[PDB]
């Protein structure tokens, strides 16, 4: 029957396209979960050097009475 | 970690750059079903999109592994938005292909030293080791939606040839039909979810692609590529097999067949038979003898 | 035999086509894309904040050496 093959393509269509919707939505989500920790990760990579420069300051000015 | 060295002073002087990864076994349980053999044959090759299209093929090889002293790792031992994918194999009937990405890659080298990561394919988290020496969307899609892209219009090139037979069937495989119901000829249920299946049946290892790549021209010719694919979606799909029947007899069996020629066959339970036809160009013909061959 | 074909092919459908069912929203992505503002905005107070310390911090080193 001719007709029945339109109404086969159309749940097929909804199908495939529900496919993309979740596998779009899914790796969104944990892609942007990699991110934030990513962020964290850079976030504290410079403060690393915040605090060692920071320890610079104070371990050179403990020689500054030594360099006056 | 021997196949690393193995690879640096054999392989490595023949490509540039190297990142050693680790596999646990619970990311092979994707590939392969109720198997665990070891990994030596397995192909890494590299796949980028958007750009350009290459593969360069090699083996890591792999055993399973006791040494990280982290329980945890105990297990088997192998631009960034892309793809590499791995081709499995053993001396019997298993071939896997698994795709790694990158930007688990470079933001896991960061430092036994090892580090988690996940799969975008196959969710999982992998495990990547750090030796002392050492347009997002549309990129994994492509692999999909081409091959999609071929099953409507061979779908199409089905409705085409029963165009040219006044719609109905014919048969042309002996096989008895399991008797004789009035309530049979309501098998426009059936001739429905092959347009269902089909469409929704997409992956790299179809039957009809490995019949675009062809080693003679007489054996091909001689040989018939079938898969079949349960109705409906119960059970694990079939594909590859090789006629160097039994399957119209047997029912929950939309039967597709694929010649070299690009001639296919959509098999029904009860043995009717369909014919249709494939139209691959010269850039489909690239692609498929790109990644296949 | 034919009818235990038949009923599980019809045991399958209905299972079957219970599976086809899928449900995506919109909302959660805007909201996901609003607390990313406010969290900016936080950030640049307690930045401004400190700035603001340590440009006076220098202010009281400048002005304490009188004492002595």
């Amino acid at each position: 029957s001719p007709e029945a093959l339109e109404l086969a393509e159309r749940e097929a269509e909804r199908a495939r396209s529900e496919r993309w919707d979740r596998c779009a939505q899914v790796l969104k989500n944990r892609l942007l979960r990699v991110e934030l920790d990513g962020i964290m990760r850079d976030h504290l990579a410079r403060a690393e050097e915040i605090r060692q420069d920071l320890d610079a300051v104070v371990a050179f000015s403990d020689g500054l009475e030594s360099m006056q | 970690m021997d196949v690393h060295i193995d690879n640096q002073v054999l392989s490595g002087l023949g490509t540039p750059l190297l990142v050693h990864l680790f596999v646990p076994d619970t990311v092979m349980a994707e590939l392969c079903p109720n198997r665990v053999p070891n990994c030596e044959g397995a192909w890494c090759q590299t796949l980028f999109s958007d750009r350009t299209g290459l593969t360069r093929v090699c083996r890591v090889f792999a055993a399973r592994g006791m040494l990280p002293g982290r329980p945890s790792h105990r297990g088997t031992f192998t631009n960034p938005f892309h793809v590499a994918a791995l081709r499995f194999y053993d001396e019997g009937g298993l071939v896997g292909e698994l795709q790694i990405y990158y930007l688990s890659l470079f933001e896991g080298a960061k430092r036994a030293l090892v580090r988690g990561i996940a799969h975008i394919f196959s969710p999982h988290a992998l495990y990547v080791v750090t030796y002392p020496e050492l347009s997002i969307l549309g990129a994994p899609e492509r692999e999909f939606r081409f091959l999609i892209s071929v099953a409507l219009r061979i779908s199409a090139s089905f409705r085409e040839k029963l165009a040219m037979q006044a719609w109905t069937a014919q048969q042309e495989i002996p096989v008895v039909i399991p008797t004789s119901y009035s309530r049979i000829y309501k098998n426009s249920d059936l001739i429905r979810e092959a347009f269902f299946t089909v469409q929704t049946r997409v992956s790299w290892e179809s039957c009809w692609v490995k019949a675009t790549i062809s080693n003679a021209p007489k054996t091909p010719d001689a040989c018939l590529w079938i898969d079949s694919h349960p109705l409906y979606e119960e059970g694990a799909s079939a594909w590859g097999k090789v006629i160097d029947v039994a399957l119209g007899t047997d029912g929950h069996c939309v039967h597709l067949a694929t010649t070299s020629d690009g001639q296919a066959f959509l098999v029904l339970p009860g043995g009717f038979v369909i014919k249709g036809q494939l139209a691959l160009t010269p850039e489909e013909r690239g692609y498929i003898l790109a990644r296949h061959g």
